[PDB]
């Protein structure tokens, strides 16, 4: 789940 | 000659 | 005990110690590419070796 | 143990085991001279000296440990 | 091929569908050509400082020549400063004229590997190697590997696609010198993608089967995994210390790109296990 | 519990008897009950059991069962048992037609292994 | 003395290579030197890697010569033969004469093992006695070779990791020290530790069981595993049973059955294999087919 | 297409 | 008394495009130390004497 | 009965597959017959593709294959000249003379025993001799007395100055060492060369 | 009832040496096989296969072995506590 966006970063809403 | 393995 | 790992087919086998050697082994296999290709390095035998069966499979 | 009077009787099992091991080695020895196996000769001498000092044996059977040095292996075994 | 693709990139407007067709074909058959980092390093900056600097220092810069570079660079332990002069003018030179200078630098990196050289000279060599990488990559890779073999059989292009761990067969001096290690990392990543392409072509050629695709997947997975393992063993500190930080940073960058490209490889590397001395620094890095 | 069925051959019988491994418990009553249940199932399938019609001596299925044990104490997941209590709950229907789980054509012989340590 | 004896020994080696048997006096002298050179070595004759290890031979001299061609000449490559090289071979006396000549020439570049067939009763009832009576006329060569087989060693150890032997394991024995304490100066009994050493065989069974050969027992996977953990051995290489591919691995890679006498009794048509252990202890298999005649 | 250890 | 970096630095059996020579290993191989204990027998006599005197 | 060029051209499509295949017999016959093809096809074709096959035959499994390949490279060096082999073949053997397999060490020793006889004396004294004497200190007794036999074979080709300078300390060391086999062979080589 | 629980605290695979009863050893073997504890099961099998106790001996050896194991076990607890 999201290998490149890091866990402590905001989600993308849509 | 009947057997190859030496069953004895 | 009845695991029988497929080192050639699966990559999650081949632990770290033998890794380079198996890598060269699959490469040699795939770049040899004869009529018959093999998926197991050590297929010696299972329980018994029959002379009658060998002569029957032979001509 | 040898200085003790009954401790030989209580260590009889160890004595029996060492005697059996020495018997096996002296049977399995091929060399005509005894002194080719240095540890075995010393061990046999010491063991016979132990029972001799622990008074299970006559003093001639004590001096068996003396004559070990120049006896041949089959003589020692018998 | 790469240089012509760059020219098509420039002249996209005139060519109707050719740029599309060629870029599709390279992305189909030459991924080690169409890696992303070389192209962004091509895109560069439009601060134009390179262009102004070139237009106002190249002039008539007393005609530096490959033979003059070879003389000074064979007498480099007697003369470092003339060499650094020449390669300064070489960095001022452009991408096309750099080609006659490809022979010297690669074939003579050994005295660079010798200790005592300044890393201004090393980083100048590194930047020139990037520029030659964006112009003519394949022969550059061949000369670089055949000159970075330790002190000598001569590898070929097909042999390098067959076995890219030959790139990692180099000096422990290479391992502990930072920018040359970056050159080695680029060659390693490129030849891994090249090996995927070459096994693809060889299997599709040899068809004249389902086990063959699974054998391809197994060989590639174990292949880049073993490459990762060798890189981590490089990150291990040697017994002699008992530069290293920059080397670990570069290997962490390359591992980051491999993990982003394929997280299966993270799974396989972690199932194989690596030294737990390497574990915390890799945790901090990747 | 059953290894070799009546349709099995000598090769499979050899393979199973030799590849048996020691992991079980001394559940002699349960094992004997299963064996004699198999025997009675075979007998009533054959249907030679003339229940209510005498007992024909010419209808026989002579079976000899050899039980091999060491003569140690009985073991159960509840605990130890001092008596060979044959279990009374019989899921096999028709076992109530005979008071005993065996018949007159089955002979049981027990081998008890008492070889000394030395 | 020693130099001229060594030169005449090399002459005998050349003649044996040229497939001609020696004289009775030469046989007597060779057996004498063999007694004096085999008495010293123990029951676990330690052989040091690198080495080329070889299974049964059974007097097939031409296949033995092809095996020499496969694995190198006796002065160069260390060899280890694991028994059964006296019975129902046609040039069997030439074969055993070559083997003992090589041993007394290079005591430590080669070592041979004693199989079950190298005993008086077995030789008498399987025809080596008939062969030597046909060849030399009398039984002096026969009694010389059987007296020598009374002095042949028992088991081979390779680097404390490989346990080489002919038959296999035994419930009588637990340890290499018990193997050492055994005395081998006796023709093999029909019951006992030397007996089931030279008559055992593997199986996928578990536990023990009586062999169909009438002598010795047959071991199981867990038995071999227990033995190897007991004495620290990593792999047991045995050679008594005929196989078709030339080798077999049993007990999840703990027992290696080796056979290196191809086309058993000239009719079975089996292949043959030998192992070679390289000095960093790396194993390789060499397989071959019998030479044209 | 192998995502884990084969027996498990 | 009683490695992968080095392996690929010298690996692949001088053929390169074929198989490696050996077909595997058999364990760790070559039990390394083989170390003999040869500290002293002298004053080990005396340690024996001290213990024996305590027993006496 | 058939001309060499005609049969070589007819067989050159099938030589490469037959060069590396199942039987050591067919490999042996190919090794025995190929130097005629090399002499027919000249230096260039043999250098282009058969050189790798010769090296693979040298590192091949069977001892018969190894000795046949050594005799074959004797035929090639006497057909193609000493300096060309000095340019190409000598670095190959002297580079594989350091690998962990003592079998390939034995291969190199046999090849040097041939190439010292064929290759004159200068290349023997300045190329092969230092490598052989630096393999004389190998821990393996087998390759130690094989180097002793190598010096026994090679000694009459040298000059007496090089022998008495460097061969003599190596020979007396190979007598002084503990193993009886290498000591006896070193004694035999010493009394053959009559250095003492 | 005591060996049923898995929440033990007292070195099962070390006191399998001290136990000397064939029935409790048999129960241990069955439970270890049932819960898939192969190495402890192997330890228990070898402890059973000790020739010291066979439940068919002339009972002098059995009483001597039981006394020896009693002495060693009691000294083990005496070392543990206090
Ligand atoms: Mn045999
Ligand atoms: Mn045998």
């Amino acid at each position: 789940t999201s290998p490149s966006y890091s866990p402590t970063s905001p989600s993308y809403s849509p | 000659s009947p057997k190859y393995s030496p069953t004895s | 005990k009845d695991l029988k790992p497929q080192t050639f087919r699966n990559a999650y086998d081949i632990p770290r110690r033998n890794l380079l050697d198996h890598l060269t082994r699959m490469r040699s296999n795939l770049l040899k590419s004869t009529r018959r290709f093999l998926k197991g390095q050590d297929e010696d035998q299972v329980h018994s070796v029959p002379i009658a069966q060998m002569g029957n499979y032979q001509e | 143990v040898a200085a003790a009077p009954p401790a030989l009787c209580y260590c009889s099992v160890l004595l029996r085991g060492l005697l059996a091991a020495l018997l096996g080695h002296w049977e399995a020895s091929r060399h005509p001279d005894t002194t080719h196996s240095p540890w075995h000769l010393e061990a046999s001498c010491t063991l016979v000296a132990v029972m001799a000092e622990g008074s299970l044996l006559p003093p001639a059977l004590g001096n068996m440990h003396e004559v070990f040095s120049q006896l041949a292996p089959f003589e020692v075994r018998l | 091929i790469k240089f012509l693709i760059r020219q098509a990139q420039g002249l996209q407007q005139e060519l109707g569908g050719l740029h599309s067709a060629l870029l599709r074909l390279l992305a189909t058959n030459y991924p080690h050509l169409c890696i992303v980092d070389d192209w962004i390093c091509e895109e560069e900056i439009t601060g134009t400082d390179a262009l102004l600097r070139r237009m106002l220092l190249t002039n008539n810069a007393k005609n530096h020549s490959p033979k003059q570079l070879q003389e000074a660079f064979s007498a480099v332990p007697v003369n470092n400063t003339q060499v650094m002069q020449i390669i300064e003018h070489l960095t001022l030179l452009s991408a096309s004229e750099l080609i006659p200078y490809a022979e010297v630098l690669t074939s003579n990196m050994s005295q660079l590997l010798n200790s005592g050289v300044p890393r201004r000279i090393l980083q100048t060599v590194n930047k020139l190697w990037m520029v030659l990488n964006t112009v003519m990559p394949r022969r550059l890779w061949v000369m670089t590997v055949n000159a970075l073999q330790p002190s000598q059989q001569k590898y070929t292009q097909n042999d390098l696609m067959i076995d890219p761990l030959i790139v990692l067969r180099c000096d422990q001096r290479v391992h502990r010198c930072p920018p040359l290690m970056d050159i080695t990392l680029h060659m390693l990543n490129g030849y891994l993608l090249a090996s995927k392409a070459y096994l693809s072509a060889h299997l599709k050629e040899t068809e004249q089967e389902v086990t063959r695709e699974e054998l391809k997947n197994a060989l590639l997975a174990a292949q880049d995994s073993a490459a990762v393992q060798i890189l981590l063993e490089i990150c291990l500190p040697t017994e002699e210390e008992k530069n290293l930080r920059e080397v670990q940073c570069l290997i962490c960058c390359l591992l980051h790109q491999m993990y982003i490209a394929d997280p299966n490889i993270a799974k396989l590397v972690h199932f194989q296990g690596y030294p737990c001395e390497l574990l915390p620094l890799t945790v901090a890095g990747i | 519990a059953i290894k070799a069925g009546w349709k099995e051959n000598h090769a499979t019988f050899m393979n199973e008897l030799k590849n048996l491994q020691a992991e079980g418990l001394t559940t002699l009553g349960q094992s004997l009950r299963t064996a004699f249940d198999l025997l009675n199932l075979n007998r009533l399938v054959t249907g030679i059991d003339n229940y209510g019609q005498g007992r024909n001596p010419f209808f026989l299925e002579p079976a000899i069962i050899i039980t091999i044990t060491d003569g140690s104490k009985l073991t159960t997941t509840s605990g130890v048992q001092d008596e060979l209590h044959l279990p009374l709950n019989s899921p096999l229907p028709g076992s109530e037609l005979t008071k005993e789980p065996f018949r007159w054509d089955q002979r049981l012989f027990a081998l008890v292994l008492r070889l000394p340590g030395t | 003395d020693e130099k001229v004896f060594t030169k005449e020994l090399d002459q005998w080696i050349e003649q044996l290579n040229e497939c001609k048997q020696l004289s009775e006096s030469q046989v007597k002298s060779l057996c004498e030197k063999a007694k004096e050179i085999l008495t010293k070595e123990s029951n676990v004759q330690e052989v040091r890697c690198p080495v080329t290890v070889c299974g049964d031979v059974h007097g097939q001299f031409h296949d033995l010569m092809e095996l020499f061609r496969i694995g190198g000449k006796s002065p160069d490559t260390n060899y280890l033969f694991m028994g059964d090289y006296v019975d129902r071979g046609y040039y069997s006396v030439e074969t055993v004469t070559l083997l003992v000549a090589l041993k007394v020439r290079y005591r430590e570049r080669i070592t041979i093992l004693r199989g079950n067939h190298e005993s008086r009763q077995i030789t008498q009832v399987y025809g080596f006695y008939d062969e030597c009576l046909r060849k030399y006329g009398n039984a002096n060569v026969w009694k010389y070779f059987t007296d020598l087989f009374d002095y042949l060693p028992l088991t081979a150890l390779v680097d404390g990791q490989i346990f080489c032997l002919h038959g296999g394991l035994s419930p009588s024995i637990d340890t290499l020290d018990h193997i050492r304490a055994l005395d081998r100066l006796q023709e093999v009994p029909h019951e006992g530790p030397m007996c089931d050493l030279l008559w055992s065989d593997p199986d996928d069974r578990g536990g023990w069981g009586i062999s169909p050969r009438g002598a010795g027992y047959t071991f199981g996977q867990d038995i071999s595993e227990t033995f190897n953990h007991a004495n620290g051995l990593t792999l047991v290489s045995r050679a008594h049973q005929l196989v078709m591919e030339g080798y077999n691995w049993c007990h999840d890679r703990n027992v290696v059955t080796i056979f290196s006498a191809p086309n058993y009794c000239y009719r079975c048509g089996n292949q043959a294999a030998i192992m070679e252990l390289d000095d960093t202890l790396k194993y390789s298999f060499l397989q071959f087919d019998p030479a044209p005649r | 297409t192998s995502p884990s250890y084969s027996p498990t | 008394g009683q490695t992968n970096r080095r392996h690929t630095a010298a690996v692949p059996g001088p053929g390169g495009i074929w198989s490696v020579f050996h077909a595997g290993v058999i364990g760790r191989g070559l039990k390394p130390p083989k170390f003999v204990q040869s500290r002293n027998q002298q004053e080990v006599i005396y340690n024996t004497q001290s213990l024996l005197s305590l027993l006496v | 009965v058939i001309g060499i060029r005609q049969l070589s051209q007819s067989l050159l499509p099938a030589i490469v597959e037959l060069a590396e295949d199942a039987k050591w017999r067919v490999r042996l016959a190919i090794i025995e017959y190929m130097p005629l093809l090399a002499g027919q096809l000249g230096v260039e074709f043999f250098d282009e593709k058969l050189n790798s096959l010769c090296m693979a035959w040298l590192v091949d499994h069977v001892y018969a294959i190894r000795e046949a390949a050594t005799s074959n490279l004797k035929k090639l060096v006497e057909k193609f000249g000493k300096e060309w082999a000095h340019a190409t073949i000598i670095p190959k053997v002297l580079a594989m003379s350091g690998d962990p397999n003592y079998l390939h060490r034995m291969t190199t020793l046999f090849c040097i025993n041939v190439l010292s006889e064929v290759c004159g004396q200068d290349i023997t004294t300045k190329h092969m001799l230092p490598t052989v004497l630096r393999m004389a200190g190998d821990p393996v007794a087998n390759v130690r007395f094989n180097v002793a036999k190598s010096l026994q074979k090679i000694g009459p080709i040298l000059d007496n100055s090089t022998l008495q300078s460097e061969v003599k300390p190596i020979l007396e060391k190979l007598t002084q060492d503990q193993d009886v086999d290498v000591k006896y062979f070193a004694q035999e080589a010493l009394t053959v060369l009559s250095l003492a | 009832k005591s060996l049923q629980e898995q929440n033990s605290h007292d070195a099962m695979d070390s006191y399998y040496d001290y136990i000397w009863d064939v029935t409790i050893l048999e129960y241990l073997t069955y439970l270890h096989h049932k819960r898939g504890e192969t190495d402890k099961r192997q330890i228990a099998i070898k402890a059973i296969g000790q020739t010291e106790l066979n439940a068919s001996n002339p009972e002098e050896v059995l009483q001597l072995a039981a006394q020896r194991r009693k002495k060693k076990f009691l000294q083990a607890m005496a070392k543990l506590y206090f």
